[PDB]
């Protein structure tokens, strides 16, 4: 089970 | 005992040779059960262990479109972080991250992790306690900057304790015949002869699982391990591995040395000799 | 910073001459990811060569597999070449039955 992307249009 | 599901995702520019390839491999334990690489003609979430081939198509829907968007998101840290460096546009960079979660005997959380690396780099980590970062530079500090205004942490967090633990548990259940199990190593002595004074002796350890293991060998029944001629364990790709330890001894004392091999598959330790 | 990669050459099971076998090639310990692997039979190129996905350990270096079948016999030499940014000359590295 992968990690669902991440909202925030913020990661990097 | 105590189990592990890992994730291990990179990405790789390569500058006027197209967009950055990524690349991403799923593990149960030291056994590979899923595969992605950006590259292939059909870009799919494949499946490299017989204990997932049977998921249904929505796994493998929700799978694929996370490779997809992963590649997306890694391509842009990877824009990003060239920024940040004021690299100049010749080479290639990398961004790796590695994440999952162990769980001990009791099948509870034992610790999370969710690393991410650049050029073969500590970049950014998430703490221990799933709710801090450690940037490792003055550029990742502005990452952890975004993603702690963002509310990444607690969102890492949430799939960690739960998502990534259900899954795992999962895993350990539908492929209990092989995940759960360990192969003792097959062990024998090869006798290679250098001169009429020096010969080589081997010792192999082969057709194991997992990977953690110890040889070593004695003299009369005493260490010499500064002497020890080793290789690190390889993969024979059956899903188990390889291993051997050599010693130069002189001709005629052959009997004086024993090899030793320790493995979870073994009821108590091994001792052979040539 | 680059690493240069470390290879091991060695086959699946114990070689006996004129049994199938699986002919592995083990490259470890290097950065970055781009690279190029062939496997060499008497000095000549092995069409079908497959090759595990490119993964990583804990100090971030990354480590494939290659491998074919193959038979081994007296005379018949494999070896293992690997192009490397990190080397500027491809390295080669022969199979050994004993190791």
């Amino acid at each position: 089970g992968s990690q669902k992307l991440t909202t925030g249009n913020c990661n990097w | 005992g105590s189990h592990s599901m890992r994730y291990f995702y990179t990405a790789v520019s390569r500058p006027g040779r197209g967009e950055p390839r990524f690349i991403a491999v799923g593990y149960v334990d030291d056994t590979q059960f899923v595969r992605f690489d950006s590259d292939a003609a059909s870009p799919r979430m494949e499946p490299r262990a017989p204990w997932v081939e049977q998921e249904g198509p929505e796994y493998w829907e929700r799978e694929t479109r996370n490779m997809k968007e992963a590649t997306q998101n890694f391509r842009v840290g990877l824009n990003t972080l060239h920024g940040y460096y004021n690299q100049s546009e010749a080479g290639s960079h990398t961004l790796q991250r590695m994440y999952g979660c162990d769980v001990g005997p009791d099948g509870r959380l034992l610790r999370g992790y969710r690393q991410d690396a650049y050029d073969g780099a500590d970049y950014i980590a998430l703490n221990e306690d799933l709710r801090s970062w450690t940037a490792a530079d003055a550029a990742a500090q502005i990452t952890r900057r975004k993603r702690e205004e963002a509310g990444v942490a607690e969102q890492c967090r949430n799939y960690l304790e739960g998502t990534c633990v259900e899954w795992l548990l999962r895993y350990l259940e539908n492929g209990n015949e092989t995940l759960q199990r360990a192969d003792a190593p097959k062990t024998h002595v090869t006798h290679h002869p250098i001169s009429d004074h020096e010969v080589t002796l081997r010792c192999w350890a082969l057709g194991f699982y997992p990977e953690e293991i110890s040889l070593s060998w004695q003299r009369d029944g005493e260490d010499v391990t500064q002497d020890t001629e080793f290789v690190e364990t390889r993969p024979a790709g059956d899903r188990t591995f390889q291993k051997w330890a050599a010693v130069v001894v002189p001709s005629g004392e052959e009997q004086r040395y024993t090899c030793h091999v320790q493995h979870e598959g073994l009821a108590e330790p091994v001792t052979l000799r040539w | 910073i680059q690493k240069t990669p470390q290879i091991q050459v060695y086959s699946r099971h114990p070689p006996e001459n004129g049994k199938p076998n699986i002919l592995n090639c083990y490259v470890t310990q290097f950065h970055p990811p781009h690279i190029e692997i062939q496997m060499l039979k008497n000095g000549k190129k092995i069409p079908k060569v497959e090759m595990s996905d490119m993964s990583f350990s804990k100090d971030w270096s990354f480590y494939i597999l290659a491998h074919t079948e193959f038979t081994p016999t007296e005379t018949d030499t494999y070896a293992c070449r690997v192009k490397h940014d990190s080397m500027a000359e491809p390295k080669t590295v022969y199979w050994d039955r004993d190791m």
